[PDB]
DNA sequence: CCCTGGAGAATCCCGGTGCCGAGGCCGCTCAATTGGTCGTAGACAGCTCTAGCACCGCTTAAACGCACGTACGCGC
């Protein structure tokens, strides 16, 4: 308490984005890191009940389920974006997708 | 034949909470179907909960877990409190 | 444990959108996606907590997580 | 044979405990059904019934009606957020939807 | 019985969209709505047909349609 | 004199207010019933339908179509439009998983 | 007694009829389980398993891999329209989604 | 130790029956086992519901047939019904 | 301003390691299989009777269509 205080490549946007789309769509490995998601899970669980533990496989299942759900939500958001004559997604598109889904 | 119905219990509950209002046949049928569907949902959730941990019985904790799994928000806590009060008054 | 909602990093959400075939990703999508993920986790982890409290266990198994995902029409295989 | 007293009256309840217990027994749900399970189920059904009927009566008084009509029941279900989330996968006959209009639709 | 998909008339679809709070209704969306209704009926009535066939009956009752709608997460009350 | 000449949208709002508070069935009973009969004819030629079964089918179809129209209108407002489009219906079905 | 011939070989089946019957009996579904119901269930399960494994093997051969990985199973489920309608509400771990690109995305 | 019921060897035998030149990983095997468990639970619950709605105490082959017509859509359902009928006729022969 | 030739960098096919998870094998034991025996749900025959199928008057609100223009869909 006691303290007083030559020319570069220059890739245009969109092509590398489609390259990453093609790379991760055919990929298999998990995009979200393990320990940040685990710490978020523990922080969320501590609001409901304290002194709670999660096993490694339960954290794995939660991470894969959340990744699949967010991937499906992003697919619906992008579909609404092209539906709205756009290529950039907006949070209102996410809210619209959640409202249509009923959640 | 005799068909089981929940009309009179819903009617006396209505008279307990609001004695100045009536009910119709269609409204009674909606309420009967609603209570029956909630009955199947909660009973099936309790049956699955018993089947998960190799439980051969369904207790009040089964119904409480089914209520907290199905009812969201403060509705589940209010239903759990009402069930606990009914259980304590039963014994 | 505080400020754990920022553990899901911005390029993690960018890669998740890349898996979904999203062309361009806005700067305001990250907070909304974090909120949606927080709501989904606050539902699923709470359901798993109720499942674990029913079985008189102190740590939550992957089977209870599978049951909590299955009861909402989002069944998960492999666990 | 002593005096026949129903379990609903002993628990301070109006919903039938015995009928719930019989439907649980013949509903092939479990091999055994406990004593407190039908009491808890009937208490939860009674609380949900009382809440829905109270909100329907409030909606009927808002519509100057003293008889509960399925429009009032639909309004009571969709007005409560907990009831809307619980009954999201529920179709209600002769109820319609909420009379809500978007902001950009107004002239 | 032929050409009964036109029995869902244009003002019926107009009223259905007016119940849903629609401002403007296009001229090409009537056929799309008829197709969506045809798909939904070809699911639900077929499920009720299977229920009636298993029920040793030749008349489709309202109860069979009730659980046919219930099994797809579209439970209907009042019948 | 001149006619009153309601602007486009006012009668739409009047119909929205009228039907959003009225619980009458918008689809006529007999054409929907006959559509149900020809749909069930493809699965069973010797089949009958109760009146309450047709009533339940009509109510469920009306509620499903009203929810689909609500999602279609919300997607149209999301897409800077006020007119519902078939592609909006396709998007609503694809998000809901029915497409 | 006689030879303990399995019910799977009697019906020309590979899935266990006895295990299915036991799981139906202890699974709190009905008071009694018929004779042909486990045979029908095992036949349906074997047909679904054979179709899914054949599609997964075809997807693995397109990728030219010998061992079946969860990517092959996810591709098998999502590529088949019948399996897509059957498993629309199914999340498959370690599988991703279909690698499809919208028409307006390419420049 | 404790014997846990699984369909690993059965799905493996099905794979060798239809595709005698490939293998399967343990993660894919567990995914197939979870799929079999979920489909078994869905069909068993549908058959139990169908028995309950007709006020009938037993589950016959017709209950499973109605369950797989209700759950499986289209040509997959027709092929499943054909395979089930063939298995019932072979079992009773 | 558009078409065509040359090159930087992410991506794809390929040779060599090997290793760690997948395939096959040893028991054996606990769940799968065989036979009998009843209570009992279920298949089958006759009655019926209350609700559904088909047609008819009619009339009237519901629906197809044409004329006009201004909010809105679409192009820039």
């Amino acid at each position: 308490r006691q303290s007083t205080g030559k020319k570069p490549h220059r890739y245009r946007p969109g092509t590398v984005a489609l390259r990453e789309i093609r790379r991760y769509q055919k990929s298999t490995e998990l995009l979200i890191r393990k320990l940040p998601f685990q710490r978020l899970v523990r922080e969320i669980a501590q609001d409901f009940k304290t002194d709670l533990r999660f096993q490694s496989s339960a954290v794995m299942a939660l991470q894969e389920a959340s990744e699949a759900y967010l991937v499906a939500l992003f697919e619906d958001t992008n579909l609404a974006a092209i539906h709205a004559k756009r290529v950039t997604i907006m949070p209102k598109d996410i809210q619209l997708a959640r409202r249509i889904r009923g959640e | 034949t005799r068909k089981e119905s929940y009309a009179i219990y819903v009617y006396k509950v209505l008279k307990q909470v609001h004695p100045d209002t009536g009910i119709s046949s269609k409204a009674m049928s909606i309420m009967n179907s609603f209570v029956n569907d909630v009955f199947e949902r909660i009973a099936g959730e309790a049956s699955r909960l018993a089947h998960y941990n190799k439980r051969s019985t369904i207790t009040s904790r089964e119904i409480q877990t089914a209520v907290r799994l199905l009812l969201p928000g403060e509705l589940a806590k209010h239903a759990v409190s009402e069930g606990t009060k009914a259980v304590t008054k039963y014994t | 444990l505080r400020d754990n909602i920022q553990g899901i990093t911005k390029p993690a959400i960018r890669r998740l959108a890349r898996r979904g075939g999203v062309k361009r990703i806005s700067g305001l999508i990250y907070e909304e996606t974090r909120g949606v993920l927080k709501v989904f986790l606050e539902n699923v982890i709470r359901d798993a907590v109720t499942y674990t409290e029913h079985a008189k266990r102190k740590t939550v198994t992957a089977m209870d997580v599978v049951y909590a995902l299955k009861r909402q029409g989002r069944t998960l295989y492999g666990f | 044979r002593a005096k026949a007293k129903t379990r609903s009256s002993r628990a301070g309840l109006q919903f039938p405990v015995g009928r719930v217990h019989r439907l649980l027994r013949k509903g092939n749900y479990a091999e055994r059904v406990g004593a407190g399970a039908p009491v808890y189920l009937a208490a939860v059904l009674e609380y949900l019934t009382a809440e829905i009927l109270e909100l329907a009566g409030n909606a009927a008084r808002d519509n100057k009606k003293t008889r509960i009509i399925p429009r009032h029941l639909q309004l009571a279900v969709r007005n409560d957020e907990e009831l809307n989330k619980l009954l999201g996968r529920v179709t209600i006959a002769q109820g319609g939807v909420l009379p809500n209009i978007q902001s950009v639709l107004l002239p």
